[PDB]
């Protein structure tokens, strides 16, 4: 039940597609107050993303049912859909607050000044899981967590711009989700198009710097950046 | 589809 | 708290892929002691099939990793943890069969009795996949009696081209192959049910003909694989 | 599997 065994369990849960156990195993490894390896860092992020992704997918389906049958006939059935939707939000908000707690207590705190890659990695997770909370929010509760995601992306944007190559996967992934936060959340298409094209052109300027070790990860995000830029114009 | 980077 | 909304909740859980909630809603509908309709019976079946199916896939992946490979003791622990969940889901649906579903089936509801006896044999066969020692022979004899009783009822009071009768023969052949390890008994029932279905294949039931031909394709694909 | 896989 040591650190090596918990990572082995998280590897098994990913093979068994039991992402709930995978996120629970990597949560305990995070709670060991030790730095996370690049493999352990990716397994922790993949686990919670699939867990929160399952609740987001279920929420979009049920919320679409409410938008369709707003006041169509039976009102008691809408009460069942509303309580089912609010139960999904309670599970989604609990998973997000679980990730945001591990970041600001075990991951961001343990990051040194020289660990720029791990700092931008965890800062984008804070911006992502706060954006997911902004997806489920109304009134002041939305803008309260939107600014929490605005400060998480903008801070990582200033850090990853200086001490990181423009062709780095974490750099491109940060600019991708940041443009998504500017488009879907803030309804600012001009800010998203400019930010996406800026990181895209910055990556094109140094295409010769791609190493044979990790290049498909970089080309995939650049392809996603070009796809979103083509449909946003 | 989702415009964000999906974590495969 | 009513019956109609629990069925609506099960439909919403199916479209949200929350099969755990779906199996819970149909469990409450079944626990209302009222016989399930054709759609409600399929909702309960599909729900627990996806629930026990996800546990079987995770068990088969962990078992294959334990076979291909301080590091093993944890794999065996993750195996028994999934086994505990798999056995809990099986004993849950098996209790719904022996108390609510089969009990409310008269001796003349042949189509419903074959469906529930096949389901009893399926989830007892699922227990035979993870049981060891005398616990295996106990649930294998239970799955045998459930499949045998369902086979005799469908052999006499049912049509050879019935999809439920064909699906029963498919799972009965799978039981004889993957559990009893008797490919002679497995291919015998599959070929017998296939020949009896082809003999009356010209009827082409307008109600559901694609479902009948699809199960024959599954019987045909199993004959090619074996 | 080889069994009748439902929806
Ligand atoms: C919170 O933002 C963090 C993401 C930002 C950048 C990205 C880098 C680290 C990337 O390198 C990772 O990819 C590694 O993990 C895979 C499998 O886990 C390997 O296929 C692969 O080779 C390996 O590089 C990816 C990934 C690629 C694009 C398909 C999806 C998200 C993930 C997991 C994390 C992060």
């Amino acid at each position: 039940v040591d650190r090596e065994q918990l990572v082995q369990k998280a590897r098994l849960a990913e093979q068994a597609e039991r992402y709930d156990d995978m996120a629970a195993a990597m949560k305990n490894v995070t709670e060991l107050n030790e730095p996370l390896s690049n493999e352990e860092r990716n397994l922790l992020s993949v686990a919670y993303k699939n867990v929160v992704g399952a609740r987001r997918s279920s929420w979009r389906v049920i919320s679409s049912i409410e938008q369709k049958t707003s006041a169509d006939g039976n009102e008691k059935k809408i009460e069942m859909v509303r309580a089912y939707r609010e139960k999904i939000e309670k599970e989604l908000e609990a998973v997000c607050q679980d990730v945001l707690s591990l970041l600001d207590n075990y991951l961001i705190k343990n990051c040194s000044e020289t660990q720029y890659e791990s700092k931008v990695f965890y800062l984008k997770m804070k911006g992502d899981y706060y954006r997911y909370l902004a997806e489920v929010a109304t009134g002041e509760k939305r803008a309260t967590v939107v600014e929490s995601s605005e400060k998480a992306y903008s801070e990582a944007h200033e850090i990853s711009k200086e001490h990181m190559q423009p062709t780095h996967p974490i750099r491109l992934g940060l600019a991708l989700n940041y443009s998504v936060f500017y488009y879907e959340i803030q309804n600012a298409p001009e800010q998203a198009c400019h930010l996406a094209k800026t990181a895209f052109d910055d990556a094109i300027a140094e295409l010769d710097t791609l190493n044979e070790d990790s290049y498909k990860d970089s080309t995939l995000i650049m392809q996603l950046l070009r796809d979103n830029l083509t449909l946003w114009t | 589809r989702k415009l964000s980077l999906q974590e495969r």
